[PDB]
């Protein structure tokens, strides 16, 4: 199945992320996704952006113990975190992950997006495109049908429900929005530097479109005297 | 090196001081009149193996796809 | 002064044809991209490590935290697209406008395709994602096919069983290297056309109308540059991945594999080729002939006339050529499926018998039509 | 067959250009030695058809169509010389074996 | 003349030797590291599978697949035509257990992974270029030449089954 | 004399000889020097 | 290629092989040499 | 800091060309373990690495089957 | 209420997914015609599916 | 061949005087000595790690697990100071002869002897030992002598507040970057 298009906001050519929304999308992260999946690449620091400032990911940087800090024998996890620390992960090691996901894995989610063909599309078809089985459907263990996932057994539990969760900002937390707003945090995640890179490609257009005539019209100048250079044959 | 080149005799080659001739003569306006002559002579000859192409991929997509579909008459 | 006598000798005093057209710009960008692929190279290679444990890790770094790395690695993976863009046009230009002739030039040319490819699949291999990982093996395993031997080869240059961080680490050196190797050998090829001089779009001897290098094909090298930038840098802060395939952002499943594997664009076709020849050693011998079918080039020039600016049959000839070169690099992305092999199998023995048998066929007829034959 | 060597002609547009088709004939060694023995009159002829051709292309402009070498008009110069020379590092090369 | 071109020849040989001798190790320091090529071991259990489950190992880098065979895909196996298989393998031939089946995951062709409950022939198959491999790892369909590698298991026991 | 004008004179047969030489030098130098290793290293 | 085809040309060969064969020769022991085949 | 400067001593591999005594390898690897290995490991070493007449490898494994620790019996166990 | 329900729903409604979905109608309601058969409609499902959607991201964002 | 004729220009046909002893072999030894130093430290290259937790450990892994990579990193380590051995006499054989005079030739010499003290410099705080890292501070440090911009410039070079892993990678690449400098 193709996905189809979807009129993704920050994808406007010279716009970018509504930081807002990627806030939004750190909670569902948060909230849900954490229990399976780890945003390990990102840290705290990483996570800054108008959607959470070093301040607020301070707090979510206070806000977890999880391996944040190690003991005596740096073992199991032993203490919270701080700017620094990196994203928590809900598995110490992957067994543990493979152990609480039917055995399959569940995928650290910080480059998910550019990982997969059309992500941001396809990651929203996937949480919201299980659909319906019409038949011959066999789903073995904790599987999920879903048209939009390769193989409509995505194992990948349904985690987002209408009022899933609770935004804090309060717009409601239909499972839509909900997709959606988290989208937007993991897109921005993969390619933190998404709105920085707009903001020299319009500067790289505005540079360009007043470089090219001139450069164009000094080569028309030193290549004007030849352009207009008139031979004759003269034999004698 | 220039000089010792070729036995060219006779070719007055007459010219103009850059900054005397205007600067940037229109391309639009007389240039590409020309270029619109220069590039159809030779698409004449250019776009017709493209034209071929293009049919192919198209017939390919749909045939492909086509071959995928599967007939409810099929195992049916 | 010996210094500048030879920067004179070749950039200043050169003497030129006043005609060539922009096509002629092509190589000396290719020059300004290989410096551009590797100073981006180095940066790449800075702040990352040879080491599956670190390689995928840093480089993840340097698109998020290494300063302005986002935009060194992905001006580095869209110069190397830029590269090969710039490469294609080259050859291409050498083939329309009669330039083997020049054996020498383009032999140091054939090599250097060969080389380049090479760098590719180095540079290809060593950020360590799933589709580098699947890719390598897949090449690495095309040696195998060598008749007698093959296997050692492969555990050779693998370094181990099958690809593993012994790979990685090597790879790295080669990819370090190769790109300084194939700029020396550029060196050779300038020197080696120097003594006979640039080819015009016409293909007659420009001896009687040559002019000056520095303010005539300088600043129309200058904006060569500059377009060519405005292309990359489009490429990088607008669509920095509608080239690439988004595997690259899964560190390798040692285990696991991409439902869909393909080589990259550049050589997206070669691959096609090999798909196309049903033996697995057939198929690595076309493909080596893919490329090397060109270093064969100036022997099958049968015509009096060195360029195909006034041989229109070989005209259509070539831009068909052109046109299943493009159609053999969308095969090599389709999927293994009627009909797109047939297609393959038509399109590979349709570029083998354009390029050995109806070309010289062809020229042999226009110089008949000429009443010179 | 004649109609369609002058279609071809037109084709090939070295006319346009203003060039005879000697004018075109890559310069091998041999072509080389024929060029040579032209007579001077005809070596600088040649010499400015050629430039003039350079020129033309240079500004990708094509001279007015009434100056286009007309096929009729071409007229093989230095084919009549160049039979020679073939004709004569085909002695040499027998005598060689 | 003899003396002194002896003494010419002398020294090349020479001189080829310590040539050879410095290109080797050379040449040989990219050999395999001798710190990997010093990890052969291994360690698998066979009772870790309940049915028609495919076990690789990442073994030498290499996927140790140890795929089930429910008597269903046994019973279908048997039923290939070993003379009109690619590769003439009986399935039993390349396990010794029917229930049991163990191969290495480098497809003949060009060396991905043959990820399995793929393939048109059922089993195995591989994304790379279409081959498809039966539950036996035989090459059904495909670019693949060669079968899939049957590791040396050498079963000891039920209990534990060596794969070396 | 005659070694001269038998394998020494033709820069072919020049090549040939010490090719040759060299494949049966080395292994006895390897094996000389490993022996002389080994009676100086009794252990 | 036509100039190949000479009388001469072919007692000139003739002449030369035994020539190339050595060096060809050589150049094989010295491959075996050169890599101990295994 | 003046220290007492080591007294050149004559060790049998003190010569030119003159190897190790791998018997007296083979004590010392036994000194490490009984005496030192309680504070000090020769972590770059290897039981791989402890192939010379000194140990064999067979043996060498054994020595390797003495060792129980932080191997990671269980992974997910840790 | 999610408005991706809503939208979907108001999608399904346009005529052009109504059209869509009597196709899909059709064939899942053919899903059940024949036992034997292979009707699986996962291709028709699809069908319907992308058409629909297509229609849903073409006023579902702006809700969103 | 305008390939073979800078070949044969440089190497065959080059007039040299006859009675030239062996000092002047020296610089040709340098130019080996470069070659020698470059192959060793490509096959350095492909095992050695940039990081201040595994550097040491990366050495030590050449030393003791890499067929015969022992002998390619002590033949790295000797044959740069056997090219410094060739270039104190190259230097002082130009002293002493009056080919100084040769002004260019002398002055593009200086600028080698600087490049390639730098890369040994850089090359010896590569494996991370307890001398390597001394010895970089100290003379890092030297450059806080200048009067005003002394400090900016050494912490740029550091890469920080002091001498850690943001110097040890930089001085990797900058230390595998320059002898191609000293080869052109
Ligand atoms: C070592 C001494 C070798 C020796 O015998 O020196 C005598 C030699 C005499 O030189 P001369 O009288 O010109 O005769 C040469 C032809 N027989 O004199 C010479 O050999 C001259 C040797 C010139 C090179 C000497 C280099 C010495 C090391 C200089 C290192 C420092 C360079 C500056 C660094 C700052
Ligand atoms: C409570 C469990 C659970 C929650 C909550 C969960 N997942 Fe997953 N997910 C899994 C498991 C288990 C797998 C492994 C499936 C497999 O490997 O076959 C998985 C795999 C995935 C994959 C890989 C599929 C592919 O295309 O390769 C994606 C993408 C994914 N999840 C996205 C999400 C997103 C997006 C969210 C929330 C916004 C989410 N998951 C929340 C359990 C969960
Ligand atoms: C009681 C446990 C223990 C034993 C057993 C032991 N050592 Fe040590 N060793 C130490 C400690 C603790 C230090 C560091 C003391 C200090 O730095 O002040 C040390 C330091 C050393 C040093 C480093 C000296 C220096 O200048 O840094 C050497 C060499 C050494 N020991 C040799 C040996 C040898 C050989 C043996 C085996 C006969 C051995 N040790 C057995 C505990 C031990
Ligand atoms: C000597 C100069 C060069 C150096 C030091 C160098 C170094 C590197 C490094 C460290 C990487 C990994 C970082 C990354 O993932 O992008 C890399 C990637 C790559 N390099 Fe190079 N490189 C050089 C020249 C080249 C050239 C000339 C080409 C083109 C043929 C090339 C093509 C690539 C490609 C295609 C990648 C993969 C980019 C990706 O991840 O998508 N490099 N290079
Ligand atoms: C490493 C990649 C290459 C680089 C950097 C490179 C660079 C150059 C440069 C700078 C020139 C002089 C400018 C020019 O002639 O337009 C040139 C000329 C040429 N190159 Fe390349 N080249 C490369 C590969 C090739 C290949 C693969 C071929 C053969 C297909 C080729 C064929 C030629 C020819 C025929 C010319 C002379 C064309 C003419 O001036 O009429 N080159 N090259
Ligand atoms: C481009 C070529 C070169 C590369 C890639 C290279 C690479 C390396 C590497 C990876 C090391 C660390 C391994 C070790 O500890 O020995 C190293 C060490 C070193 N290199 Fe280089 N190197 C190069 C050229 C040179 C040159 C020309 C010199 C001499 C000026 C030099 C002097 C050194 C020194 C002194 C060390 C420290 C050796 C020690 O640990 O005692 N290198 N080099
Ligand atoms: C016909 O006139 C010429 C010409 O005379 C030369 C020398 C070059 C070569 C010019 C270059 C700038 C060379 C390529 C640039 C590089 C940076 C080479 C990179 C390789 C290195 C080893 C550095 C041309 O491209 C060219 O056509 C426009
Ligand atoms: C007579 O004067 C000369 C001389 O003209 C040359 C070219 C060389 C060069 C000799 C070589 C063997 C070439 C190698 C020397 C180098 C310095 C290599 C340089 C190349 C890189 C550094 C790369 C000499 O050694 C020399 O003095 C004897």
């Amino acid at each position: 199945l193709h996905p189809p298009s979807y009129p993704w906001s920050h994808r406007g050519l010279l716009s970018s992320l509504d930081h807002t929304s990627i806030r939004r999308g750190f909670q569902v992260y948060k909230q849900v996704c954490s229990s399976c999946h780890s945003m390990d690449y990102v840290a705290y620091r990483h996570l800054v952006g108008v959607c959470y400032t070093e301040e607020e990911a301070k707090a979510l940087a206070e806000e977890v113990e999880v391996q944040d800090g190690p003991n005596d024998d740096g073992e199991m996890f032993m203490r919270p975190g701080k700017l620094s620390d990196y994203f928590p992960k809900p598995y110490p090691n992957p067994e543990a992950a493979r152990a609480a996901n039917n055995g399959a894995l569940p995928p650290d989610l910080s480059y998910i997006v550019r990982a997969r063909h059309g992500g941001e599309d396809y990651v929203f078809s996937l949480l919201t495109g299980y659909c319906e089985p019409p038949t011959g459907v066999s789903l073995r263990e904790g599987l999920y049908f879903n048209p939009y996932f390769p193989g409509q057994a995505i194992g990948m539990a349904p985690p987002i429900y209408t009022e899933v969760l609770e935004y804090d900002d309060g717009t409601p937390a239909t499972m839509s929005q909900v997709a959606k707003d988290v989208a937007t945090f993991l897109r921005w995640a993969s390619e933190p530097e998404h709105d920085h890179r707009k903001r020299m490609g319009l500067k790289m257009l505005l540079m360009m479109g007043l470089l090219l005539p001139l450069t164009y019209a000094m080569k028309r100048h030193k290549w004007s005297v030849l352009k207009s250079r008139k031979l004759a044959y003269r034999p004698p | 090196e220039f000089g010792n080149l070729a036995r060219i005799r006779h070719v007055i080659s007459y010219s103009l001081s850059p900054f005397e001739q205007r600067a940037f003569p229109s391309y639009f306006s007389k240039g590409i009149p020309n270029v619109l002559r220069r590039t159809r002579e030779r698409i004449l000859r250019v776009a017709p193996p493209f034209v071929v192409v293009y049919l192919i991929y198209t017939w390919g997509n749909q045939e492909f796809e086509q071959s995928k579909r599967k007939n409810p008459a099929m195992y049916e | 002064h010996p210094l500048f006598k030879i920067i004179n000798h070749s950039f200043i005093d050169l003497p030129a044809p006043s005609n060539i057209s922009s096509w002629w710009n092509f190589g000396s960008l290719l020059g300004v991209c290989l410096m551009v692929q590797i100073i981006t190279g180095l940066f790449l290679a800075m702040h990352y490590t040879s080491d599956t444990m670190t390689a995928f890790s840093s480089v993840t770094h340097i698109c998020r935290d290494v300063n302005y790395g986002w935009l060194i690695r992905y001006m580095h993976a869209n110069g190397a697209s830029m590269f090969f863009i710039c490469l294609f046009l080259h050859v291409g230009r050498g083939l329309y406008y009669g330039s083997y002739t020049f054996m020498e030039t383009w032999n140091i040319g054939v090599l250097l395709l060969f080389a380049v490819m090479a760098t590719a699949f180095m540079g290809y291999v060593l950020p360590w994602g799933q589709m580098s990982f699947w890719g390598a093996t897949v090449i690495t395993n095309l040696l195998s096919a060598i008749p007698y031997i093959g296997t050692t080869l492969v555990e050779w240059i693998w370094g181990g069983f099958s690809v593993d961080k012994a790979t990685l680490t090597r790879f790295f050196a080669f990819h370090f290297i190769l790109p300084f190797i194939i700029a020396a050998l550029a060196i050779v090829h300038l020197l080696f056309l120097h003594e006979t001089g640039s080819n015009n779009p016409t293909g007659l001897n420009s001896d009687a109308d040559k002019i000056p290098f520095h303010p005539y094909y300088t600043i129309k090298d200058i904006l060569g540059i500059l377009i060519m930038f405005l292309i990359l840098m489009t490429l990088v802060l607008f669509f920095p991945d509608m080239l690439g395939d988004p595997d690259n952002y899964m560190p390798a499943n040692p285990l696991n594999t991409p439902p869909h594997i393909k080589p990259e664009w550049y050589f997206l076709f070669a691959y096609a080729i090999l798909r196309s020849i049903p033996n697995k050693l057939g198929g690595v011998l076309a493909l080596i002939l893919s490329i090397l079918i060109l270093a064969l080039m100036p022997f099958l020039h049968t015509s009096k006339q060195r360029s195909l600016m006034f041989r229109p049959i070989t005209q259509i000839l070539y831009w068909i050529l052109v046109a299943n070169l493009l159609i053999l690099t969308w095969i090599g992305g389709q999927p293994v499926e009627h009909p797109f092999i047939i297609i393959g199998q038509l399109a590979s023995i349709s570029y083998f018998s354009i390029i050995l048998i109806l070309m010289p066929i062809s020229g042999i007829i226009e110089d008949k039509m000429l009443k010179l034959y | 067959l004649d109609g369609f060597r002058k279609w071809y002609y037109n084709a090939a547009g070295f006319n346009k250009l203003g060039l005879m088709r000697d004018d075109t004939l890559h310069e091998t060694e041999d072509v080389k030695e024929a060029i040579r023995r032209l007579p001077e009159d005809l070596y600088n002829d040649r010499m400015f058809r050629i430039k003039r051709a350079l020129d033309l292309t240079m500004r990708h402009q094509i001279l007015p169509k009434d100056q286009w070498t007309k096929y009729e008009e071409d007229k093989f110069y230095l084919e009549p010389y160049l039979k020679e020379v073939i004709r004569e590092r085909k002695e040499r090369e027998e005598w060689a074996k | 003349k003899g003396f002194s071109y002896l003494v010419t020849a002398t020294t090349t040989v020479g001189v080829a030797y310590a040539a050879k001798n410095v290109v080797s190790q050379f040449v040989s320091s990219m050999s395999a590291s001798a710190d990997v090529l010093a990890m052969s071991k291994i360690e698998i259990k066979l009772s870790d599978i309940p049915e028609g489950k495919n076990m690789a190992f990442k073994w030498r880098g290499k996927p140790l697949f140890v795929r089930h065979r429910t008597k269903k895909e046994i019973d279908q196996e048997a039923a290939v035509e070993v003379s009109q298989l690619r590769d003439p393998q009986h399935d039993l031939d390349r396990v010794k257990k029917p229930e049991w089946v163990i191969l290495i995951g480098v497809c003949t062709h060009l060396g991905c992974v043959p990820i399995a409950n793929a393939g048109d022939f059922g089993g195995y198959y591989c994304p790379c270029h279409g081959s498809h491999y039966d539950a036996s790892g035989r090459i059904r369909k495909g670019p693949a030449p060669l079968n899939l590698e049957v590791p040396a298991y050498e079963f000891t026991s039920d209990d534990v089954v060596v794969v070396g | 004399s005659r070694l001269y004008s038998l394998l020494f004179r033709r820069t072919s047969t020049f090549a040939l000889t010490i090719a040759v030489g060299a494949l049966f030098f080395e292994r006895a130098f390897d094996q000389g020097a490993d022996a002389i290793y080994e009676h100086i290293n009794e252990g | 290629l036509s100039r190949f085809l000479g009388p001469r040309y072919r007692e000139l060969a003739r002449n030369w092989i035994p020539t190339a064969g050595m060096w060809g020769t050589v150049g094989a022991v010295g491959l075996v040499w050169a890599t101990d085949w295994r | 800091d003046l220290e007492l400067h080591p007294p050149s001593y004559p060790w049998s591999h003190r010569g030119l060309l003159s190897s190790l005594d791998h018997t007296s390898i083979r004590r010392g690897f036994q000194v490490y373990k009984q005496v030192c290995s309680s504070c000090h490991s020769m972590d770059y070493v290897a039981y791989r690495h402890l192939v010379g007449v000194c140990y064999t490898e067979e043996e060498a494994k054994a020595l390797a089957e003495e060792v129980e620790v932080q191997d990671g019996p269980n992974d997910d166990g840790e | 209420v999610d408005p991706l329900t809503t939208v979907r729903e108001h999608c399904e409604q346009l005529e052009k997914c109504v059209k869509a979905r009597e196709r899909l109608e059709l064939c899942d309601n053919r899903v059940s015609s024949r036992s034997q058969t292979e009707e699986d409609c996962t291709e028709e499902l699809f069908d319907f599916l992308h058409a629909r959607d297509h229609c849903v991201a073409h006023k579902l964002f702006k809700n969103l």
